[PDB]
């Protein structure tokens, strides 16, 4: 992206443009929400059967 | 033992609860995982460091 | 208690419809709560008169088209989605509009009754491609406040629409785009302080400025019974 | 290794949630819809660009 | 236009170190707005502002624990945050103290103003150990300004002051938790109109009404600055 960016336009737009992204990407990833819990890992049914 | 115990406590079985942002009051999408962990402080401070 | 209140620095305007507004300084929790508020004011309560049913001669349903003309319906549903008007004596007009000739259909072609604005003049909405093509046609324009779909309409509608009265969304908010920000205002022991810079763009049948002074106005006139 | 995983949430194209095949004119009422809390971010809805 | 006024009903208030109100009614229409802009101010036109500082001076140099004190400073003061005061006449207030000899220091001691209602004598302060030890210090209970600690208040304050001054944050008195809740009025046909519930939780030393009279008059002055002034 950047790079064809850069290609084309010249610079400025790519510079402002991955501004933009850095701010977009980090504000609703803030509003994405992401965790990880315990049964994001498994406990799979056959635990017992393969032992 | 831990999910037994939790659930003992009335909470979530894995302890993963709905969260509210306070900046806009809403829910965020996904409950997120709680509970208490015990920390350590340290020496290694800014004060010792800066 | 030792309250602050912003001063409306600047109001950076690029066109009659788009513009930019910076709003200086806020303490911390409030350019939020103003952007907040402000943008759900003025995309869903601001009044306008805008564009709802049609009519024209020789039409059932937006999926046949016409011969002698570029555009099927829906490039000139969309089309006169992006048609200005503003009633003015009434909050309903219907105009006829009766065309002939390969005539790019820009707006300005409709008979207008007195009490009706049209901005863009210019709008364009159909074609024909040939000269032998010819229309007849008509567009009621109603006034309301908001966006509501046709199909939540045809779902409200129980009145039986003949096929050849089509029905469509309703932009009566002459808005279409808000956005604001919540920036850092330097007081000289205060960085902690919060501004509020917001641009929006519209179309015409508003001034920006007083469409937010508007929204601001309305909110205000709700809570004239809070003061008390 | 944040914006990348924002970015790599925001378009995209899920199945489950709400919100589709009905029409934008643009992504103003995309941002008015999500914004206001009624379009799913990842649901391949009809829109118009230019 | 169709507004509504709020109008109070209920103060129902659990303990004598308490208060809470039923508040009503509402609407719907900005209500949303009303509602983030009401709440967020909530939370921070909450406070009251009542615990402030204190000023230690005693026999030796004077930062500020000497020579036979058990209790470093902050755990004196956090002695003090927990201390309970009331003012009924005036809205500001200061205390001093002198101690000396072997035994528990204790709020007994303070040179209370006779304005001032110490409602437990038995708060812990300090302790003296040495046979020599001796101690006078003074302590800045209440009447704020404004919000929350000290550290947002010399993020507020240029001011630099003068000598002894140790600087306390504020964990208070008659605000200490707060929740509300939106209901449905009912009108008999406009059903979807809306009560609130606010439920307060404080010290006593506060009537709840009196906290939200105090508040709704605020915004009305606040807002002076907005249908007055533009």
């Amino acid at each position: 992206m950047l790079n064809t960016c850069y290609r084309i336009l010249g610079l400025k737009p790519t510079v402002i443009f991955a501004d933009q992204i850095m701010y977009t990407g980090f504000a609703y990833a803030a509003r994405s929400g992401a965790s990880v819990g315990i049964d994001d890992m498994v406990i799979p049914e056959k635990k017992h059967e393969i032992i | 033992e831990i999910k037994e115990l939790l659930k003992l406590g009335d909470l979530p079985t894995s302890g993963q609860i709905r969260l509210y942002d306070g900046r806009t009051g809403e829910q965020f999408e996904r409950p997120v995982t709680v509970g208490y962990m015990y920390m350590l402080k340290l020496n290694h401070l800014v004060d010792d460091k800066m | 208690t030792e309250f602050l209140k912003p001063r409306l620095v600047d109001i950076e305007q690029v066109s009659s419809t788009h513009a930019k507004v910076t709003l200086e300084p806020l303490e911390r929790g409030f350019g939020h709560t103003l952007g907040n508020a402000l943008r759900r004011i003025l995309l869903s309560s601001m009044p306008g008169c805008a564009v709802t049913e049609v009519e024209i001669d020789g039409v059932l349903h937006e999926y046949s088209t016409k011969e002698g003309v570029q555009e099927d319906i829906l490039e000139i549903l969309l089309n006169l989605k992006g048609l200005a008007v503003r009633v003015q004596g009434k909050d309903e007009v219907i105009l006829t509009l009766n065309k002939s000739g390969i005539g790019p259909v820009t707006a300005a072609d409709i008979t207008h009754d007195g009490d009706v604005e049209i901005v863009k003049p210019q709008h364009v909405i159909c074609h024909l491609t040939d000269e032998n093509a010819s229309i007849s046609m008509r567009i009621k324009v109603q006034r309301g406040r908001g966006y509501v779909p046709a199909s939540t309409r045809i779902h409200s509608e129980e009145d039986e629409r003949p096929i050849g009265r089509l029905l469509v969304d309703a932009c009566y908010s002459p808005v279409e785009r808000i956005a604001y920000n919540v920036e850092a205002a330097r007081v000289e022991q205060r960085t902690d302080l919060d501004k509020l810079v917001i641009e929006m763009e519209t179309n015409g049948t508003i001034d920006p400025e007083e469409a937010i002074r508007r929204a601001a106005t309305i909110l205000a006139e709700q809570l004239e019974a809070f003061v008390d | 290794q944040d914006v990348v995983l924002g970015l790599y949430y925001m378009t995209r194209d899920c199945v489950n949630a709400k919100g589709e095949g009905m029409v934008l004119t643009g992504p103003k009422e995309a941002e008015r819809l999500y914004r206001s809390g009624l379009a799913s971010l990842h649901a391949r809805v009809k829109v118009r660009i230019t």
